[PDB]
């Protein structure tokens, strides 16, 4: 995350952290929906260009982690992953559309008061929420900056980092980057003109991008960091998977398994 | 209010304890920044 600030103890109880089992590497973000499922973006699990194909057996997750190296023991949790499942149609080979996956844990994680699941939108809150100029939440334990060359330091955080982005026209989005775009994404970021700055970045992918319901005071995962063009950069934005337009997948998935 | 969309038998529990959190919303407390994102709302 790019020019965000310290996420606060609880603030986003929903927040996973995807780890490689052996040697332990932190890889993506993830949130938790339920005890038992996690969210994340496919091109965490399987990206093919970059050798990229995990296995349940490979990956484990970590939820209720407050800092980077710091066990709290009784606060985090760690969980293995009884099952993977990515969109049969996810475009790794072009543009990353329905870039999704959910993962489901070996045993339900318990809830606390540093462990709760983030709620998936209906229709109607969709509708609603997902407007040009409003604003939502995406966190992250990625990069804290662009790089320029390999060697110069990407900073790494020691708490979860959290920015506030508003989301962006469908048509400025388009006209921003080369990559063709679909209805399975939506973009955010703040415009050259608008005095403010901030990005996900390289590690956040999988990460939800939130809102807050006015409706019923609960906050709705609307997106997951999916991909961008270097971060930050100005009149280019972040791209974000709809999770409202792939909840069909997700139902048939969960429900069918 | 808050109406489930998913069967419990295979989404385990958790649905309708959804998006609030024990430490703000259940103590009636905002974090710091979520005026932030409610004002965008209506500006
Ligand atoms: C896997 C994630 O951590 C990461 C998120 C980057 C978000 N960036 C910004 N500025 N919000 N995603 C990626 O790195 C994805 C994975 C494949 C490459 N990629 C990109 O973002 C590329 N830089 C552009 C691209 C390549 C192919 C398909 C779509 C996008
Ligand atoms: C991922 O790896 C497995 C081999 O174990 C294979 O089924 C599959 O083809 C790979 N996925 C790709 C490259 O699309
Ligand atoms: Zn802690
Ligand atoms: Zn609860
Ligand atoms: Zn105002």
């Amino acid at each position: 995350i790019v020019e965000g600030s310290d996420a606060e103890i609880g603030m986003s109880p929903w927040q996973v952290m995807l780890f490689r089992k052996s040697p332990q590497e932190l890889l993506c973000g993830a949130s938790l929906i339920s005890d038992r499922w996690v969210l994340t973006a496919a091109h965490c699990l399987l990206y093919p260009p970059w050798d990229k194909n995990f296995t349940e057996n490979d990956l484990l997750v970590r939820i209720g982690k407050h800092s980077r190296t710091r066990y709290e023991r009784n606060i985090e949790k760690i969980s293995m992953l009884e099952k993977i499942y990515i969109h049969p149609r996810y475009n790794w080979r072009e543009n990353l559309d329905r870039d999704i996956a959910l993962m489901k844990l070996k045993k339900p994680v318990a809830f606390s008061d540093y462990i709760h699941p983030v709620c998936l939108p209906d229709r109607e809150t969709a509708a609603s929420l997902l407007q040009a100029g409003y604003k939502g939440r995406v966190t992250g334990w990625g990069n804290l900056k662009e790089t320029w060359t390999a060697n110069v330091g990407k900073g790494q955080p020691s708490v979860l980092q959290v920015v506030n982005l508003p989301i962006v026209e469908r048509p400025v989005c388009k006209d921003s980057t080369r990559i063709r775009i679909t209805d399975n994404m939506f973009c955010a970021g703040y415009k050259p003109d608008e005095g403010k700055r901030g990005d996900a970045a390289e590690g956040d992918s999988g990460g939800p991008f939130v809102m807050k319901s006015p409706f019923n005071n609960r906050w709705y995962q609307m997106g997951i960091v999916s991909w961008g063009e270097g971060a930050d950069r100005d009149g280019k934005y972040g791209f974000y998977t709809h999770v409202f337009r792939l909840k069909k997948w997700i139902q048939k998935v969960i429900d069918q398994f | 209010e808050y109406q489930t969309f998913f069967n419990p038998r295979t989404f385990g529990s958790g649905e309708a304890d959804c998006g609030l959190r024990p430490l703000f919303e259940k103590k009636s407390l905002e974090d710091k920044t979520e005026r932030e994102l409610l004002e965008s709302y209506i500006d």
